[PDB]
C-alpha cells in the first residue's frame, strides 16, 4: 500500500521489493496483466540499446570514420547508411542476437532461472558478490533510463532544429 | 434538519459536516448523484482540482498584469490574448507544459478512482506538504476552510478573467477601470 514512488497510489501490487531499480512506479498498472520478467527484459534491452544510441550519436556527431559516406549528420546519416548497406550488417548481427534473445526470454519465462536481462556477460568482474552486482544493477537501470530519455531529447530537437551537438 | 446555508431547504443527506466548506448549500441535491462514476468524492475532487486551477490561474494573470511578463516573454496585458503570442514563438513550452498537465491529470485520475475503490485517501489529497505547513491536526481544518473558500473565490474570479479577456480583449484591471 502507498507505493515509495506515487505517495498517494496504491502498491502496484506485483512490484512488493524484489526487483533492482523498484520504487513502486506503475500507476497505469502495466505489471497487473503482462510478466514482470518480461517488462523487465524490455526495459534493460531499452537501456542499453537507447545508451548505445545516444553514445554513437553524440560521438559521431563529432568523429566520423574516414571515406565520404560518413560525412553526414547523426540526424541524416540514417538515409545513408541504408544505402550504404551499413545499417545492414548491425540488422543481421543484431537479428542474430535477437533470435537467441527469443530463445533466452522463452527459457526464462518457462522456469530456467535467467533473471531478466541477465546474458552472463562478463569478460571483467565488477561484480564479484551479491551487493555489488545488484549495485551496479540499480547504476545501468538508472544510466539506462537517462540515456533513453536523453536520446529522445536528442532526436527531438535536432529535428525541430538541425543543429549540430548542442541541440539546443 | 434544515440547510445552513438555505434555511428554506432540507439538509443534504450526503452533505453532514465534514467537509471544509460545507454549509449545506446543495439546492440542486447533486451530492446525492451515484451514477456515471460520480459521487461525492468525485465532485469534491473535482471541487478541489477547480479550486487550485482557479487560485493558480487567478494568480498568474493578476502577477502577470501587475507586476509585468518575466524577462523574453511578449506583453500586452490581454491574458487571453497574450498566450497566442507566447505559442507563436514558443510552441515547444506549450507542448511541454500541455503533456505534463496530461501526464499528471491521467495519474491523478488513476489516484482519485483508486482511493474512491479501496478507501484510504481523502478527495484532493495528493500528500503534497513538502513544507510541513499542514502536518498537526486544529490547523489542518482551518487550512482546508481556507484553501476551499480561497478556490471558490478564485473559481469565480478566473471565470470572469476569461470571459472578460475573450469578450473585451482587454485586460483584467483595464476592465476594472
Ligand atoms: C545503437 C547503436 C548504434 C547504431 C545503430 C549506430 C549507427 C551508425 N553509426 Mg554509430 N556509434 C555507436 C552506436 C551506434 N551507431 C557508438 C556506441 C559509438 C561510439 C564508439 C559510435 C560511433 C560512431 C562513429 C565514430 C561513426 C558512427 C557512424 C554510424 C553510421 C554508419 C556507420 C556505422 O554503423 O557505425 C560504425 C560504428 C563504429 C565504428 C563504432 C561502433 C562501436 C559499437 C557500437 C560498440 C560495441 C558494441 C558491440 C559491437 C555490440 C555487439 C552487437 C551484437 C548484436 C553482436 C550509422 C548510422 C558513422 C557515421 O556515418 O556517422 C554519421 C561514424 O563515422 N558511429
Ligand atoms: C553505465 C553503464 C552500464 C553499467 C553500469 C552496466 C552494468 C551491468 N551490466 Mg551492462 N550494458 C551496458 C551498460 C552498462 N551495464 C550497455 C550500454 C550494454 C550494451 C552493449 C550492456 C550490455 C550488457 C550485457 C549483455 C550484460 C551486461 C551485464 C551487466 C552487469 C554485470 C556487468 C558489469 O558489471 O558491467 C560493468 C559496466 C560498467 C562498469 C560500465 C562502464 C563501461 C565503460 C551489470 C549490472 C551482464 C548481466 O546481465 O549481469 C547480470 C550481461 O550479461 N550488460
Ligand atoms: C533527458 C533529459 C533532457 C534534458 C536535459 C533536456 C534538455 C533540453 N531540452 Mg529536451 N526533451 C527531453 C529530454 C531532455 N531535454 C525529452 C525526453 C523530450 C521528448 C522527446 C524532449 C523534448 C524537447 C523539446 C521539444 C524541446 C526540448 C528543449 C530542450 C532544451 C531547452 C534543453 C537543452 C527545447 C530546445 O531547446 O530545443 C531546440 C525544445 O524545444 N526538449
Ligand atoms: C489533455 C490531457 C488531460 C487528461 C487526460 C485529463 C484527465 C482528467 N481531467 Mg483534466 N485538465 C487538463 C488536461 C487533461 N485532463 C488541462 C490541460 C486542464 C487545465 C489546466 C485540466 C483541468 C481539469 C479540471 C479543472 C478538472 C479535470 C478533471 C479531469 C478528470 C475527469 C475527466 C473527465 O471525465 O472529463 C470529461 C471531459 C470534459 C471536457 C467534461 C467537462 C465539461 C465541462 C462542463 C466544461 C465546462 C466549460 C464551461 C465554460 C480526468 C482525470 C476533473 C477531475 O479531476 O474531477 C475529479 C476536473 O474537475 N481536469
Ligand atoms: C493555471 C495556471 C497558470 C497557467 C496556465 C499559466 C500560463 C502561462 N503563464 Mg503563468 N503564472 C501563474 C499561473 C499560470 N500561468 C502563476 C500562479 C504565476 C505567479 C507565480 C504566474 C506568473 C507568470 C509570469 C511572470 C509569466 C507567466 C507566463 C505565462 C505564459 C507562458 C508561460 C508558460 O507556458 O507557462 C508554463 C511555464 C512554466 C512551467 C515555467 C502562459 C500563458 C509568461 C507570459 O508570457 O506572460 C504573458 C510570463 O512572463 N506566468
Ligand atoms: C489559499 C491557498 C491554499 C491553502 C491554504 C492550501 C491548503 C492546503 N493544501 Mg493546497 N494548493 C493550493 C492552494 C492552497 N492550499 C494551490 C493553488 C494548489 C495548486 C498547486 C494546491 C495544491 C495542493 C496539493 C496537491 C495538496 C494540497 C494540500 C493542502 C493541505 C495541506 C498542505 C498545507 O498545509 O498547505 C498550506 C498552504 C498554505 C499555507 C498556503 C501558503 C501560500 C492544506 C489544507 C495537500 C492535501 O490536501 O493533503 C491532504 C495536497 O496533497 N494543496
Ligand atoms: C469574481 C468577481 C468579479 C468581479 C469583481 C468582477 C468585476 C467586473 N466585471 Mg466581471 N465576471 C465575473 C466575476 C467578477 N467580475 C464572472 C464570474 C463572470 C462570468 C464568467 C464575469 C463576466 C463579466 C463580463 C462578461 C463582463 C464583466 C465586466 C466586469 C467589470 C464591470 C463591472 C460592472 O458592473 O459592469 C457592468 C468589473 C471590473 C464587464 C467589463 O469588463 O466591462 C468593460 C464585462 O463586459 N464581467
Ligand atoms: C450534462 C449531462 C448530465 C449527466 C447526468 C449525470 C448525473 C446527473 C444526475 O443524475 O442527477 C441530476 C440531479 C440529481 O437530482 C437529485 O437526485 C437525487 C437522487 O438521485 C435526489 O433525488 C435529489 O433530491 C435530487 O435533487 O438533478 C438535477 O440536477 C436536476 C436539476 C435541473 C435544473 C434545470 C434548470
Ligand atoms: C478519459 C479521460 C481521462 C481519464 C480517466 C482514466 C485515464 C481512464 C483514469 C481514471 O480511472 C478514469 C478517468 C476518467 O479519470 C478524459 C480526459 C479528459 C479530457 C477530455 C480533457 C479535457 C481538457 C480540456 C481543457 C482543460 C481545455 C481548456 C481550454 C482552455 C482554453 C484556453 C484559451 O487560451 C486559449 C487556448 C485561447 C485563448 O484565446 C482564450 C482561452 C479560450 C481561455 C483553458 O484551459
Ligand atoms: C526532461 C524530461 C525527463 C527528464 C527525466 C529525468 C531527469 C529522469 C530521471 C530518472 O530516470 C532517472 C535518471 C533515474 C530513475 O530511476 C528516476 C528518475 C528521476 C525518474 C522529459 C521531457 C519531456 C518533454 C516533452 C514531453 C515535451 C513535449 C513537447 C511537445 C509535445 C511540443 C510540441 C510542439 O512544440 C512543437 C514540438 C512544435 C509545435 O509547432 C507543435 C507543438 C505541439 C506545440
Amino acid at each position: 500500500e502507498k507505493s515509495k514512488a506515487v505517495p498517494f497510489l496504491p502498491r502496484p501490487a506485483a512490484l512488493d521489493g524484489s526487483v533492482v531499480g523498484d520504487v513502486g512506479f506503475d500507476p497505469v498498472g502495466f505489471t497487473s496483466w503482462l510478466p514482470l520478467s518480461y517488462l523487465q527484459e524490455a526495459e534493460i534491452k531499452h537501456c542499453r540499446i537507447a545508451m548505445l544510441a545516444t553514445l554513437g550519436w553524440i560521438v559521431a556527431d563529432f568523429v566520423h570514420l574516414p571515406g565520404a559516406v560518413h560525412e553526414v549528420s547523426s540526424l541524416a546519416a540514417h538515409d545513408v547508411a541504408v544505402k550504404s548497406g551499413a545499417l545492414a550488417q548491425i540488422l543481421i548481427w543484431t537479428s542474430i542476437a535477437e533470435a537467441i534473445s527469443v530463445i533466452a526470454i522463452s527459457q526464462m519465462l518457462e522456469g530456467s532461472g535467467r533473471q531478466p536481462g541477465d546474458f552472463k556477460f562478463d569478460p571483467l568482474n565488477f561484480a564479484k558478490d551479491e551487493k555489488s552486482l545488484k549495485k551496479m544493477q540499480l547504476s545501468e537501470l538508472k544510466n539506462g533510463r537517462l540515456a533513453m530519455l536523453a536520446f529522445s531529447g536528442i532526436v527531438t530537437q535536432a529535428a525541430l532544429t538541425g543543429h549540430a551537438f548542442p541541440y539546443m | 434538519e434544515r440547510s445552513k446555508s438555505l434555511p428554506f431547504l432540507m439538509k443534504p443527506k450526503n452533505l453532514d459536516g465534514s467537509m471544509a466548506g460545507d454549509v449545506g448549500f446543495d439546492p440542486l441535491g447533486l451530492s446525492e448523484i451515484n451514477d456515471v462514476g460520480v459521487d461525492l468524492y468525485w465532485l469534491r475532487e473535482a471541487e478541489l482540482k477547480h479550486c487550485r486551477l482557479g487560485m493558480m490561474a487567478a494568480a498568474g494573470i493578476l502577477f502577470v498584469e501587475i507586476l509585468g511578463p518575466a524577462p523574453g516573454f511578449p506583453a500586452g496585458k490581454s491574458q487571453m490574448d497574450v498566450f497566442w503570442k507566447v505559442y507563436a514563438e514558443k510552441p515547444s513550452l506549450i507542448g511541454a507544459s500541455l503533456a505534463a498537465i496530461a501526464i499528471l491529470e491521467v495519474i491523478s485520475g488513476v489516484a482519485t478512482t483508486q482511493g474512491r475503490q479501496n478507501g484510504d485517501r481523502a478527495p484532493g489529497d495528493y500528500n503534497f506538504d513538502p513544507l510541513g505547513f499542514g502536518k498537526d491536526p486544529a490547523k489542518f481544518k482551518d487550512l482546508q476552510l481556507k484553501e476551499v473558500k480561497n478556490g471558490r473565490l478564485a473559481m469565480i474570479a478566473a471565470a470572469g478573467m476569461i470571459l472578460q479577456g475573450v469578450s473585451t480583449h482587454q485586460g483584467a484591471l483595464e476592465n476594472l477601470s
